[PDB]
Parts: structure tokens; C-alpha cells; sequence
RNA sequence: CCAUCUAUAAUUUUGAAUAAAAAUUUUGCCGUUGCUAUGGC
């Protein structure tokens, strides 16, 4: 269970860190790193 | 040409944070950017309101691109931590949604502030 | 000896003792029933020293201290006794505070010189949840919720609390031993202030349901519901007198309730910055009123969250004067947080110029009762003090304190020496949040701690 | 606990007494006595029980006043 | 709860002294900075 946890909880950062990058016309690593 | 646009006037965001703490006791209101997302999806969605301080403000702009192609009225308004404040919630709130219902207790409320939304876009 | 004999004898060495310390006489008895007349008589707004007062600030191992309130003995003239419960306490100042670590604390402050010394405390806990589940039954000893609020009686004999559990503890003082627990009886019932009559058992209690809740602590029992309010009653101020005062947040109005008459006074901000800017040819709308205090039987303060302080009349329903923006505004979002671009002006351009610029709130506001001065508070990082003009139609910023860093929750004063020369400690709880949530980001220095800072006056 | 209250009180010496609306709030009870209010009455106004008189008592609809 | 009675602490006698003895009456955790004050969670 403790697997899942970890694995619902990159999915909700990697969901963020798309849209950093899509809406971005120039996007930096600053952001991805922190999260 | 700011990417959070439009922005709510001081009148304005005082007058939609109202309508958002009365759905709040009603339990029509929707808070965070997934529950929002998800209420634009299934079209039950009066209006969105978003945060414009929100830290970057990029995780929250793809509800604009949904709400303009479901053409659902949205606003900004300054500050995340006065959204959470009338949200009800003891957080900080980039987004939330009003869920539509005709036979509400608020519904002249949600519906003025909709049409200076609407008038605002 | 009979009893009027024993009063002669008080009141002639009374008589003796202004003698000794001293036309001057007369005035001086006079002012020992101003009081009893709701009118501001203490006028040591220019006699007070801000900058020379001695600043210290005191760390708790408590998360987030949410409450502070101070008990000071006070002489009753009419029987000459000290207001202090025994012989052991007399001249005794304490402090009691609450934090959100559902522990209560009594500290003593009598030596001004000196630190607050903690002398005991009570702290709940899971073990204290209530298995019944109904209202009526909520009758357990301890908190197991976030406790909010704290005041101790006038009588020095009780301190009683209330928090998110909905409940009413009453405290011995001596061992913060409870000796009553007074349920609301409501689901959303949580106790958000307390406010004890002056001189007097009568407390007052404002709840989450939006109604004010009094009680007898000496009857240990409630009296009567106050309706009026339509939304939460954040916070409430009593006098003397049964007029307490109430405002009730996100609804932006001030209420003042006359118990005996049982009739209420409704009092609204209507502020528009339309016009102020017109007439000026950054004004922030009113959000909500968070904070109040009595400064008369006749006048009050109010703060709210767009930096308004507001000087209230029973006369006017208007304001009569306000202070916008007294705390001044928030640090400005920083521009590498506020997007991911790499282009430096690209981040700036979302900052929206001074769009996104909001004021700090007033998270406390205290007058010294029937006074001329009142301190106000905000996560500013110090606190202001403000002076009241002689015709009660402005105020004035008679200084600052920086020492405080972080959420000043509350804020109490206390006097000490004779009567020509006080010496005046300001009490304010520091938390590193909010009382009623953790909305505000992290404050950078902030702390938790009493802050305290005494002042002299000299002239 | 019982609150009693008196309000529009008027000092009458062309019949030597004092007239007023006597309100009584009684959380949970069903009402108070006119024996109690006279006693109660008759310590707070400093006079004998005899000189008390208290009548036309109704309890509003849903109790409590 | 208050008072009383104990306990703890301080001055004093025999005493080199220990000793007895009458007698009386800033932090939950982690640092830095002084000999005190403020930095992080």
C-alpha cells in the first residue's frame, strides 16, 4: 500500500510540472528540481 | 497581456468571495485546480475563480484553456490566501468552482456575479 | 466593631493613605468612581515613553500559541479588599495562555524586570474524546481539539477556555484543576472568543453557529443566546456595563448588544474605494471585520483585513475616523516564484505591476479600558500604538515596538505602582500562524513566544 | 439557570409603588413560579415579599421566555 | 479554593572543615552569539 502512495503522489507533481512546461514559452528546471 | 487575466478590481473580488463562502456553506463549491478541472470536464461548472499570486502561476492556467473552449465564464482575483479564507478550508486555494444547480438557495447571488464576469471578459 | 464601624475604619486609613501621598484629594476620589461613569477619564497617552520601553521576547515550547489572557488584582473601594482569590496572591500578576498544542499554561508577570516564569500547566489530548458522540454528552474533562481562546475571571478564582471542540472548561487558577465543563449543544458550535464582564462572573462567548452565548461562572451555567449575527462572531469586548460588542467577520458588521433591553445596535463600515479615489483626485474593499475593542461604554475599535482601524460612536452608525492601511501593505510576491520563465522581465510582467499588492490585517486590536490609547497588531513584524484625541473623533500613531516577529494573536496590558507613576506591560501571544487557520505563508523570523515590552511614563 | 429582568419602569407615588414588565428567560424549565419571582423580586428591589404583587404571565410559543 | 501543617531554598551557632543544629524568611528539537540575545524545523 505504501507503494501506491508514493506512486499517487508523483503523478500529482508530474501532473504540475506539465503544465509548468506546456504554458511556459520558456521554460527552466528551477521548479522541477524544488518538486 | 499578463498571463492571469482577467483581474478582479477590489469592488469585485469582495462581491465574488461573498458568493464563494455562501456556496461554501451549501456545499456548491469545488476547491483546488483538480476538483475544478474535473467540474469543467463534466459540465457542472457556474463559474471558475483563480488565484493570481499562485506560486508559479502556470500550475493553474490550463482551467482558462478549458473554460474557453466550454465557454464557462473566470476571473482572477489577487490573493490565494484570501480564496482559502472564504472557501471555508483552514489552506491556502488557487481554484475553485461554483457547481451549478437551478433549484439553489444563492442563485440570484451566483448569477449577478457571473454577469460582471462575463461583462469583465 | 459593628460592620459600618470596620468600613469607617477602611475608608479612614483610605483617606490617609491619599493624604499621605499627596484639591488633589478630591480629584482623586472622583476618579475612584469614574469608572461607574462609561467615559474615558485616563489620559497618559503623552505621559507614555514607546521608545525607551525594554523589549524582551520570551520563546515557548507550544506550537503556534493562539491566546493570552492577564489578570491583575484590582482594590474594590466599595469593601477595600484586593481582588486576589487569597492571602498568597495578593499583588500577584498572572498570565494564562492557549496554543493550538492543546496545552494550557500560567505564567507569572508580577516582576517587570523579569521574564514570564511558567508556574504550571494542563494539556489534552486523544484520551479525552468523547465516545457518546451526542452534544449533551460532550461533558469530558480535558480539550481534544484546537483550543482558541482563554480569559481569566475578574475574581482571580477561575480561567476558563474554549476551542473546536465545542466545549467551555473552567479552570481552578491555582492548579488548573477543571472543575466544569459547559457543552454548546451545537454541531458547529466551536467557541471563537471570550470576553468576561469587568468587575463582574458574567462571560460572554462568541460561536462558529453565529450566536453569543452568556454564562454565570460562579452559577456555572448558561443564561441566554444572542441572535443577530450572520456569520461567524470572530470576536467580542466587554466594559463594566452589559454592553458587549461583537463583529462578525465575512458579514462586515459591528453589533452592539444591550442585554437588559435586549436590543441591538448595527454597525456597518460602507466604504467604497471609488470615492476615495475620487476625492483624492492603493485603497483595498473591506473584506471582514476580524477584531474589536471597547475603548468606552460609548466608543469602540474595530480592525479588519484590509488594514482598516475604525473608530466606531453608539451616536453614528458610520465610522467616525479610519486608518487605511495601518499596518502598511505585504512583501510583493517574489518574481522568481511567481512564474517559470527563464526571462527575467517575463516573470515581472506576471507580477502585474501593483495589482497583486495586498495590505496586512489587523489579527489584534487592544484598548486600555476607558483610555486614551490602544495597540493594534498584525504579522508586520511590530506593534503600533495609537493615540485617541481628546474630543474622541481621530487617533493618532503614537509609536512602535519591533520586537514582536511573527502572528500576534492577542495582546493584554498590565500597570503597576502608585497611582502619579504606572508602569505599563504589554503581554502579546507571537505564533508563527494564524489563530483560526493556517492560511498566512510563513512568516521568515517568526516565532513562538510572549512578547513583552514595558513602558514608563515620565513629564 | 433563571434571568429575571424588569424594563419600562415607572415610579408611580399616586399609588405608592413601582409598575414594570417583568421578563423571566428559563432555559429548560417550563416556567417560573409566581411564589419565585416575588421572592426574587422582593431581594432585588430591597422590599418585603408582602409588598410584591406579580401577575399576567405568558410564555412564548416554543417555551424558553 | 483558602488557611494550617509539611517539603524545597536562603542567613546564622559549635565547627580547620564535612556534619548536624537551634533560630529566622528564554526554547519540543537543532545551531550561532555572550558570560546574554536571536537563526532553522
Amino acid at each position: 500500500k505504501n507503494k501506491g502512495r508514493i506512486s499517487r503522489y508523483l503523478a500529482n507533481k508530474c501532473s504540475m510540472a506539465s503544465r509548468i512546461d506546456n504554458y511556459s514559452e520558456e521554460p527552466s528546471n528551477v521548479f522541477g528540481s524544488v518538486l | 497581456n499578463p498571463k492571469a487575466f482577467p483581474l478582479a478590481d477590489a469592488a469585485l473580488t469582495q462581491q465574488i468571495l461573498d458568493v464563494v463562502q455562501q456556496a461554501a456553506n451549501l456545499r456548491q463549491l469545488k476547491k483546488g485546480a483538480n476538483e475544478a478541472t474535473k467540474t469543467l470536464n463534466r459540465g457542472i461548472s457556474e463559474f471558475i475563480i483563480m488565484a493570481a499570486d499562485c506560486e508559479p502561476i502556470e500550475i493553474l492556467l490550463h482551467l482558462p484553456l478549458l473554460c474557453e473552449d466550454k465557454n464557462v465564464p473566470y476571473v482572477f482575483v489577487p490573493s490565494r490566501v484570501a480564496l482559502g479564507r472564504a472557501c471555508g478550508v483552514s489552506r491556502p486555494v488557487i481554484a475553485a468552482s461554483i457547481t451549478t444547480n437551478d433549484a439553489s438557495a444563492i442563485k440570484t447571488q451566483i448569477y449577478a456575479v457571473k454577469d460582471k464576469i462575463e461583462t469583465l471578459l | 466593631e459593628n460592620p459600618a464601624d470596620k468600613r469607617r475604619r477602611l475608608a479612614k486609613q483610605y483617606l490617609e493613605n491619599l493624604k499621605s501621598e499627596a484639591d488633589i484629594i478630591a480629584s482623586r476620589l472622583k476618579e475612584d468612581v469614574a469608572e461607574q461613569q462609561g467615559r474615558v477619564f485616563r489620559y497618559f497617552g503623552d505621559k507614555l515613553l514607546i521608545s525607551e520601553a525594554k523589549q524582551s521576547f520570551t520563546r515557548v515550547g507550544e506550537n503556534n500559541l493562539t491566546c493570552i489572557s492577564c489578570f491583575q488584582p484590582v482594590l474594590n473601594k466599595y469593601t477595600f479588599e484586593e481582588s486576589s482569590n487569597g492571602d498568597k496572591n495578593k499583588g500577584r500578576l498572572f498570565a494564562y495562555t492557549v496554543s493550538k498544542d492543546l496545552q494550557l499554561t500560567k505564567y507569572d508577570i508580577t516582576d517587570f524586570s523579569k521574564r514570564p516564569k511558567k508556574l504550571k500547566y494542563a494539556k489534552g489530548g486523544a484520551k479525552y474524546i468523547p465516545t457518546s458522540k451526542h452534544e449533551y454528552e460532550n461533558t469530558t474533562e480535558g480539550h481534544y481539539d484546537e483550543i482558541l481562546t482563554v480569559a481569566a475571571s475578574p475574581d482571580g478564582k477561575y480561567v476558563v477556555t474554549g476551542g473546536r471542540d465545542r466545549k467551555l472548561i473552567v479552570w481552578s487558577t491555582e492548579s488548573l484543576s477543571p472543575v466544569k465543563v459547559i457543552p454548546t449543544k451545537d454541531r458547529r458550535g466551536e467557541v471563537l472568543s471570550l470576553a468576561f464582564r469587568k468587575n463582574s462572573d458574567q462571560l460572554y462567548a462568541s460561536c462558529a453557529d453565529f450566536k453569543i452565548r452568556t454564562y454565570s461562572i460562579n452559577q456555572f451555567s448558561q443564561l441566554e443566546i444572542l441572535y443577530g449575527h450572520h456569520d461567524i462572531v470572530e470576536d467580542i469586548s466587554a466594559l463594566a456595563m452589559e454592553r458587549c460588542v461583537t463583529v462578525g467577520a465575512r458579514d462586515r458588521t459591528a453589533m452592539l448588544w444591550k442585554i437588559p433591553d435586549e436590543t441591538r445596535l448595527t454597525f456597518r463600515g460602507g466604504d467604497e474605494p471609488q470615492k476615495l479615489l475620487r476625492r483624492w483626485m492603493l485603497f483595498f474593499c473591506e473584506g471582514s471585520i476580524d477584531v474589536v475593542s471597547m475603548v468606552d461604554d460609548f466608543h469602540f475599535i474595530t480592525g479588519s483585513d484590509n488594514g482598516n482601524i475604525c473608530l466606531w460612536s453608539l451616536a453614528k452608525k458610520k465610522p467616525i475616523f479610519t486608518e487605511r492601511i495601518a499596518h502598511g501593505i505585504l512583501p510583493e510576491p517574489s518574481f522568481n516564484d511567481i512564474s517559470g520563465e527563464t526571462d527575467e522581465e517575463l516573470r515581472k510582467r506576471q507580477l502585474q505591476g501593483k495589482k497583486l499588492l495586498q495590505p496586512f490585517w489587523i489579527t489584534s486590536l487592544y484598548a486600555i479600558p476607558y483610555s486614551n490609547v490602544f495597540i493594534s497588531g498584525s504579522w508586520s513584524g511590530s506593534l503600533k500604538v495609537w493615540k485617541i484625541s481628546d474630543n474622541l473623533r481621530s487617533f493618532e500613531l503614537l509609536g512602535e515596538l519591533s520586537g514582536a516577529k511573527g502572528v500576534v494573536t492577542k495582546i493584554q496590558v498590565v500597570e503597576s505602582g502608585k497611582h502619579g507613576k504606572e508602569k505599563f506591560r504589554i503581554l502579546a501571544s507571537i505564533a508563527k500562524e494564524h489563530r483560526l487557520g493556517r492560511w498566512i505563508a510563513n512568516v521568515s523570523g517568526a516565532r513562538n513566544g510572549i512578547y513583552s515590552a514595558v513602558i514608563d511614563q515620565t513629564g | 439557570a433563571v434571568t429575571i429582568r424588569t424594563r419600562k419602569v415607572i415610579s408611580n407615588p399616586l399609588l405608592a409603588r413601582k409598575q414594570f414588565v417583568v421578563d423571566v428567560l428559563h432555559p429548560n424549565r417550563a416556567n417560573v413560579s409566581k411564589d419565585e419571582l416575588r421572592e426574587k423580586l422582593a431581594e432585588v428591589y430591597k422590599a418585603e415579599k408582602d409588598a410584591v404583587s406579580v401577575f399576567g404571565f405568558r410564555t412564548q410559543f416554543g417555551g424558553g421566555k
